């Protein structure tokens, strides 16, 4: 009986969930895993784009047999327009890849070499936008009452850690209210 | 909380006359204290050599100063003890235990009786009970536990009894009032010169307090 | 034990059938290494592999365990030349606390001595040891103080045997004016039966096998079936022709009927040790050695015995204070060479019976009880069974070895205690289950002895005259 | 029930006087106590004591903890109010009392108080001085959970 | 003062939770206080003995008065209260042992015998379920998801030593090895760094 969390998923568990994400790569080679879901494919041509699940790419990157392409959505100018959109939208939490947090943490571990000067550049941007998002959560969070909760757009990680608070409180509210009848 | 360090008049001789004769005003200040200890000075050659070379090792060659492996094994620091006391005072809420209370109630009777024995045939207050009872929680504050126990409290009886016993402390009668020299040698002689047997002597002999005192002295004196 | 058989299987693999490998994995499973399991497995036709993979007593007083009682936890601990002082101090403490738990099982209250002397008025049935310090100064003692007791105009009960050095119960008042506790009636603390007692011991081991697993009815069944285990009980000297004659007729009756368990009593010699005159060129040692040789000769005269019969030696009061290590090997060398089912038990000893507690102890209890009472047979038995101890006497009377008092403790109640008394007649009576026997003398009873059947618990006397 | 808070919640004594004569005082040697004797009684027993009749067995006098001075005092400035001295079990207790009495107003009051408390308690949650000590039990337990959630989150960021 | 023993025991349970909070989990339950349990039993026994007594006397001198039924109804609740305290106490008391049965199996003495009886049957029962799967589960351990795939572990007082190959456990010697065998040896505490 693990007991933890038990309601929340462990951070490493959600990391285990994001393992399932497919991603494009550039293998060094120029197989037939029978396990479960890949089913693909023939030996790939070197420096050519092919979509593969995350953890296998992590393996190949550990052996340096693949050249990971950087995700196109992650470009500093795009985060600038996001932050722009954020300063003008007190309510909407607009666009997030939703898994992007853990990605960036992992991409900067190894995939850092392929990107063009991410160092001291986007890292600050993601942090800045992250915290402004957190507080905008807090501003909408003061409004909390049954029965609606505005969940709109957020990365799953933060939703998971904030889960115990709101989940355990709202029940009390509903109970006392309905119970009063 | 006040900590005292006195000197009686004339040094070690104050205990050779009557055991009082120390505070010239009165004994009510000591009754308003908690613990009274008397430091003596008895020669023991092994203890004397040990206290000698123990102190030479303190001055020179840092023999007692080994402490670093002791730090590795016991009491790593003084400042550690201070941080621990800060944590200990406000957290625990000590109180005695109900099964241990009847023990102290039966014990205060014995101490007051002890003073009756030394007084009427020849100063305890309830504040003395108040002193006994607080040491229990002090060691409890070390254990950090919220209750008190039987075995955890009775250790204090030894420590307090050690501090106050030093504070308190037809033939014979019409033959030798002083009682000296009239014992088993002379007594065996007198009776000899017809029911006395050496074994019977030690049995029947064992409230003339003279025999008690003689036992303390005349025994190894031989007569 | 914990193991993973899937990990185990490739190791086992280095063809072999799954049934054989699985079977050996299961069987060897209880044995485990750190692991060493590889070393045992590598040591290992199907018949050869199957065989290769496979690879009722008497309690020794000197080799028994030790368990200590804790008043706080009310349980025992894993305790394990001369003993220590702390042991001597904790000796009397353990008796009182065992009796203490026995009182709590029998549910007009419990209060120590200091509490009543702490008071001055009244009314209690105090529990303690009847000691005595001075003339008229009959003291009572618990772990919290002493108090003088008086029996001035007391009409106590018709108890088993009120003796000093015994934990008793007396009702009365303190009256601290003269500070003399008074007695209304002296009574003895009751002892409960062995059934409920063994029910409440828990589920551990008090006899030697760690838990309790006495749930094998085959034990009781086999005893009810195997009448093959018969006991023979015989004071017994060695330097008389009368003894030789008796042994002749006895071995004549034993060469015919093969017995199973011989119980050779104590006192193998009419005289003690401490020789100081070499006039007749001998000593107690040489004489005793020759007596053993004569006994070995009489024993070797008939080889029908020892073929299927086990023997037991018992040291008496005149050999080289309780307990006592047995007779040395130096005087039993020849007998140990000739025979093969001999043993040298301490006095007392216990036979480790799969479902019963048989104890053997030889001494004179009644020869001391008449001279130590304050102011019949059942009284004696009642005393020993109710007190739960073999020696209810002070250590200034009976010097007890500090290490093995636990052995002497009657915790729990035994099944049958063999008490060989040298001053009372022979009997066997029952009292709350523990069958207490007595064989009496052996020579002056015009050559009588006893033979006991454990299954039907029958008791028969056998006499040659 | 098996929740520690349940037996804990029913443990508090409530001063509610009975409507009838009561032989066999459970708390003195009268033996019967005359009607309308106010005595504090545990919530578990006293809860259903008057439920049985159809006249109730207990008057169920209003709680001192629920006094108008208390209720408006809490309506004023929730952040500073100390719930720990007065009960300390409050939300979990008041819900039980309010179920028995069935008033709709103060429920609607207390709920907002709880909301602001939540706001504030989550504000200390990110990582004091003396406030952190006065919080009721339920909020304390949630605080521990939230603390480990964030500690472990940032720790999850690196090693 | 009445259901007071229940308050002390329930409270001790409550503290034992917090005692187990971080903690590290070194949890060795102090003891089973059966003396207090005995006190409960004595009070209930006295109560229901008087209760049955009045229940009999109700046909003679009480004459089934309406007020008399109240005390039965009271003591019944009180009984439930006592019960409730012991139930919950034991349920948590049991639960913590159950957790200790899961975590380190794996792959005391001071506590009351009934617990060990239940414990031994519980562990035997969970081994029965381990026999059922045959999956394999391995359901009691392997709580953390694996990555990636090899790790460097150091020996913790183990020398030693075997699965698939004998690796010759040597005291104070750190290795670089896959998670697999490490999972078994860590259950015995023989490995330290993860």
């Amino acid at each position: 009986l693990p007991a933890h969390l038990q309601q929340t998923f462990s951070p490493e568990e959600i990391q285990f969930i994001v393992e399932n994400e497919p991603i494009k790569i550039f293998p060094r080679i120029t197989w037939q895993l029978i396990t479960t879901d890949d089913k693909a494919l023939n030996n790939m041509v070197a420096m050519r784009s092919t979509e593969v699940v995350l953890w296998i790419a992590l393996l190949l990157k550990q052996q340096s047999k693949c050249s990971i392409v950087a995700p196109q959505w992650l470009t500093t100018k795009e985060l600038d327009r996001k932050i722009q959109y954020e300063k003008t939208h007190p309510d909407r939490f607009s666009e997030l890849p939703w898994n992007w947090l853990v990605l960036a943490r992992i991409l900067f571990n190894k995939a850092k070499d392929d990107f063009h000067d991410p160092i001291h550049e986007l890292r600050g941007k993601i942090q800045d936008l992250r915290e402004i998002r957190q507080i905008k959560v807090l501003k909408g969070l003061k409004y909390l009452n049954e029965s609606h909760l505005q969940l709109d757009n957020l990365s799953l990680l933060e939703i998971n850690e904030l889960r115990p608070f709101i989940t355990e409180i709202m029940d009390k509210l509903r109970e006392i209210h309905t119970a009063s009848l | 909380s006040v900590l005292a360090a006195a000197n009686p008049i004339y040094g070690r001789y104050d205990d050779l006359k009557s055991p009082g004769d120390n505070i010239d005003f009165q004994t009510t200040i000591l009754s308003r204290f908690d613990m009274i200890f008397i430091v003596k000075d008895d020669h023991n050659e092994e203890r004397d050599i040990s206290i000698a070379n123990h102190v030479i090792n303190i001055h020179t060659g840092n023999a007692n100063a080994q402490n670093q492996q002791e730090e590795n094994g016991s009491e790593i620091s003084i400042e550690k003890m201070k941080r621990y006391i800060t944590y200990c005072r406000l957290k625990c809420a000590p109180r005695l235990s109900p099964q241990a209370a009847e023990k102290l109630s039966s014990n205060f009777v014995t101490i007051r009786k002890q003073l009756l024995i030394n007084e009427l045939e020849s100063p305890i207050t309830i504040r003395q009970l108040e002193a006994i009872i607080r040491i229990t929680e002090s060691l409890a504050k070390l254990e950090l536990s919220p209750i008190a126990q039987e075995r955890h409290v009775d250790e204090a009886i030894r420590l307090f009894q050690a501090s106050t016993m030093d504070a308190a402390s037809q033939e014979l009668k019409r033959r030798l009032p002083i009682g000296w020299s009239t014992s088993y040698q002379t007594l065996r002689r007198e009776f000899v010169d017809h029911r006395f047997s050496q074994l019977a002597l030690d049995k029947a002999l064992y409230e003339t307090i003279q025999l008690r005192h003689q036992g303390q002295n005349i025994y190894r004196s031989g007569v | 034990v914990k193991i993973q058989p899937p990990l185990l299987r490739p190791l086992a693999y280095r063809s072999i059938k799954s049934d054989g490998l699985s079977a050996l994995a299961e069987f060897v499973g209880t044995n485990i290494g750190a692991p060493a399991t590889i070393k045992f497995l590598e040591q290992f036709d199907q018949s050869g592999v199957k065989e290769v993979i496979q690879e009722f007593k008497v309690i020794n007083a000197s080799q028994q365990q030790r368990f200590s009682y804790n008043p706080h936890k009310m349980q025992f601990i894993f305790v394990p030349f001369l003993p220590d002082i702390e042991d001597k101090v904790q000796m009397f403490l353990t008796r009182y606390y065992l009796t203490n738990d026995r009182v709590m099982r029998n549910e007009n209250s419990i209060t120590p001595i200091k509490n009543l002397l702490g008071r001055d008025a009244q009314n209690f049935l105090l529990l303690g040891l009847l000691n005595k310090n001075f003339k008229g100064n009959w003291s009572l003692e618990d772990p919290s103080g002493s108090v003088e007791i008086d029996i001035s105009q007391t009409i106590p009960t018709q108890g088993h045997y009120y003796v000093p050095g015994c934990m008793v119960l007396v009702e009365g008042i303190y009256y601290s004016v003269g500070n003399k506790f008074h007695v209304t009636s002296m009574t003895l603390p009751p002892g409960e039966r062995r059934e409920i007692t063994l029910e409440t011991i828990g589920n551990l081991d008090l006899l030697g096998i760690r838990l309790d697993k006495d749930l094998k009815i085959r034990l009781h069944l086999l005893e009810k079936e195997l009448t093959d285990h018969k006991f023979v009980i015989l004071n017994l000297f060695l330097d008389d022709l009368k003894i030789m004659t008796a042994l002749s007729k006895i071995l004549q009756k034993l060469n015919d009927d093969p017995p199973t368990l011989l119980i050779w009593q104590g006192s193998f010699t009419s005289v003690p040790v401490f020789a100081s005159m070499s006039s007749r060129n001998i000593s107690s040692s040489t004489q005793f050695k020759n007596n053993f040789d004569a006994l070995a000769t009489l024993l070797s005269r008939f080889d029908n015995l020892t073929e299927n019969t086990t023997m037991i030696f018992i040291p008496g009061p005149n050999d080289l204070t309780l307990p006592q290590d047995p007779i040395p090997s130096a005087f039993t060398k020849k007998i140990n060479k000739v025979c093969k089912n001999v043993v040298w038990s301490s006095n007392p000893t216990r036979i480790a019976y799969l479902s019963q507690e048989i104890v053997i102890f030889r001494d004179d209890l009644s020869g001391r009880f008449k001279r130590h009472r304050l102011e019949e047979t059942r009284k004696l038995v009642k005393t020993i069974l109710d007190q739960g101890h073999l020696s209810p006497f002070l250590d200034s009377l009976r010097p007890i070895s500090w290490d093995l008092d636990h052995t002497l403790t009657l915790c729990p109640i035994p099944s049958t205690m063999v008490l060989c008394d040298t001053t009372s007649a022979q009997f066997d009576l029952t009292y709350n289950g523990c069958k207490v026997i007595n064989p009496g003398s052996f020579i002056n009873r015009r050559a009588r002895y006893m033979e006991y059947v454990p299954s039907s618990k029958k008791t028969i006397q056998e006499e040659i005259y | 029930y098996y929740d520690i808070d349940d037996v804990l919640a029913d443990g508090t004594e409530f001063p509610c006087k009975f409507q009838y004569d009561i032989p066999g005082l459970g708390y003195n040697p009268g033996r019967p106590i005359t009607k309308n004797t106010k005595l504090s009684l545990p919530l578990w027993l006293a809860r259903i004591l008057a439920i049985v009749g159809p006249v109730p067995f207990v008057e169920l006098l209003p709680p001192d903890m629920f006094s108008t001075k208390v209720m408006n005092a809490i309506k004023t400035d929730p952040v500073a109010l100390d719930l720990h001295s007065i009960n300390s079990h409050f939300f979990s207790l008041a819900i039980k009392w309010i179920m028995l009495f069935s008033e709709k107003e103060l429920a609607n009051v207390v709920s907002e108080l709880l909301l602001q408390r939540a706001q504030e308690l989550n504000h200390h949650a990110s990582s004091t001085s003396t406030f952190l000590l006065k919080l009721e039990e339920m909020e304390k337990e949630i605080y521990k959970k939230s603390h480990e959630s964030y500690k472990d989150t940032k720790r999850w960021m690196f090693k | 003062m009445y259901g007071d023993l229940g308050n002390k025991l329930v409270l001790e349970a409550k503290r034992t939770k917090q005692l187990y909070a971080r903690s590290n989990q070194d949890v060795n339950l102090p003891m089973y206080h059966e003396d207090i349990i005995r006190n409960i039993l004595k009070e209930v026994s006295n109560l229901r003995k008087n209760t049955e007594y009045l229940k009999e006397q109700q046909q003679l001198g009480m004459l089934d008065d309406k007020v008399a039924k109240c005390q039965y109804f009271v003591t019944l609740l009180c009984m439930e209260r006592n019960k409730r305290c012991l139930l919950a106490y034991q349920r948590l008391r049991t639960d913590i042992l159950d957790s200790m049965a899961w975590n380190n199996n794996g792959l005391t003495n001071n506590l009351s015998h009934q617990e060990q009886e239940y414990l031994k049957e519980y562990c035997d029962l969970i081994t029965d379920l381990k026999s059922g799967d045959l999956v394999d589960i391995d359901l009691s351990g392997s709580l953390v998801p694996p990555s990636d795939v090899f790790i460097d572990v150091r020996v913790l007082k183990d020398a030693g030593e075997t699965e698939y190959g004998v690796f010759n456990l040597i005291k104070d010697s750190q290795f670089f090895v896959r998670q697999s065998d490490v999972e078994r040896l860590i259950q015995q505490g023989y490995l330290q760094k993860i």
